[PDB]
């Protein structure tokens, strides 16, 4: 089962799919193929929570209900700086402009 | 040119909407001329008999927005083999981002007021050139 | 293989470089980043659902679910996907 995800970390999202069975730690081996920065220096999170590299994706609460291809679920990231990890910080999406009253 | 052909062979057929729009099936009749047939509600079925050689295309009700009949434009009822019935399943097609983003706003926004919203002139038009059944008719031929 | 689409407020989205050629705007700018001067980015998140989305549901039997879009970001997505060609 694919799961569709949005891979999160500052002003930087990578949209990927990844097998429902997959783990934490392969995710982070496709962060690290793509950003290139290794699986020891990234936590991926789901919210606050930080996950465990040998859990399964679906473990983590991804599934074909939550992580959808027009409705990714969100892995906060987060980088090692030097022998420190980094606060998760995710920077929002920009607002849109008021609804037009003709809406 | 697109038109049901007069066979008289029955055909056994079943409507499922596996879409969540209001389908509206509609029937080419033998000159052509679309024919509505009372809509199903999303995710339901029914039974319909028909005609083999008959043409049958499926739009939402509401919006004439076009719908895909067993991933096609038109559905045509064959020979039911073993005479069990011949299904037409009814899905969304993947629209365009474009048109899926025009039917949004026509949804939105009544037709009197297109021009009241600030966008390019060309898109002004586009939310007026409503789907239609006839005008897919003249593409299809 | 991925490529980088850069909103107008400066937010970075990885996508497949397959994905991305779903917009023939998108292929023409690629023939890798693509900066988007007048796309912000609570659009172009939408963009890159819409071309995961069509990607796995494009001729694909399953029902296929609705492409949601919210009205505050229906104007905008319009354009965007106007200019996309998409
Ligand atoms: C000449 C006569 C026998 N026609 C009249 C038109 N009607 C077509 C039709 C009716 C009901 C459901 C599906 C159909 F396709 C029935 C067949």
């Amino acid at each position: 089962m694919d799961v569709f995800l949005m891979i999160r970390r500052h002003k930087t999202t990578i949209f990927t799919d990844a097998k429902e069975s997959s783990t934490v730690f392969e995710l982070k081996r496709i962060v690290e193929g793509i950003l290139k920065r290794p699986p020891d220096e990234q936590r991926l999170y789901k919210d606050d929570q930080l996950l465990d590299d040998g859990k399964t994706l679906g473990e983590c609460g991804f599934t074909s209900q939550t992580a959808r291809p027009q409705a990714p679920a969100t892995v906060g990231l987060a980088f090692r700086a030097d022998d420190t990890f980094e606060a998760l910080c995710i920077e929002p999406f920009s607002s849109p402009p008021e609804l037009p009253d003709v809406m | 040119v697109l038109r049901s052909v007069n066979s008289r062979e029955p055909s056994q057929v079943i409507f499922c909407n596996r879409s969540p729009r209001v389908v509206l099936p509609v029937w080419l009749n033998f000159d052509g001329e679309p024919q509505p047939y009372p809509t199903l509600p999303p995710g339901t079925g029914r039974r319909i008999h028909s005609y083999r050689g008959h043409l049958w295309l499926f739009r939402d009700a509401g919006t004439h927005d076009g719908l895909l009949v067993n991933q096609t434009e038109l559905f045509v009822p064959s020979l039911n083999v073993d005479g069990q019935p011949i299904f037409a399943n009814i899905t969304l097609p993947v629209y365009t981002l474009k048109e899926r983003c025009l039917q949004v706003v026509r949804s939105l926004v009544k037709p009197e007021n297109y021009r009241r919203l600030d966008i390019v002139r060309s898109l002004y038009e586009d939310l007026e050139d409503h789907p239609n059944v006839q005008k897919d008719l003249e593409r299809l031929t | 293989m991925y490529v980088k689409l850069i909103s107008s407020d400066g937010h970075e989205f990885i996508v497949k470089r397959e994905h991305a050629l779903t917009s023939g705007t998108i292929k023409a700018m690629l023939s890798n980043e693509v900066n988007f001067r007048e796309i912000p980015s609570h659009v172009l998140s939408k963009v890159c659902m819409y071309f995961t989305y069509k990607v796995r549901y494009t001729n694909s039997s399953t029902e296929i679910p609705e492409f949601p879009i919210a009205p505050e970001i229906a104007l905008e997505l319009l354009m965007a996907a106007n200019f996309l060609d998409c």
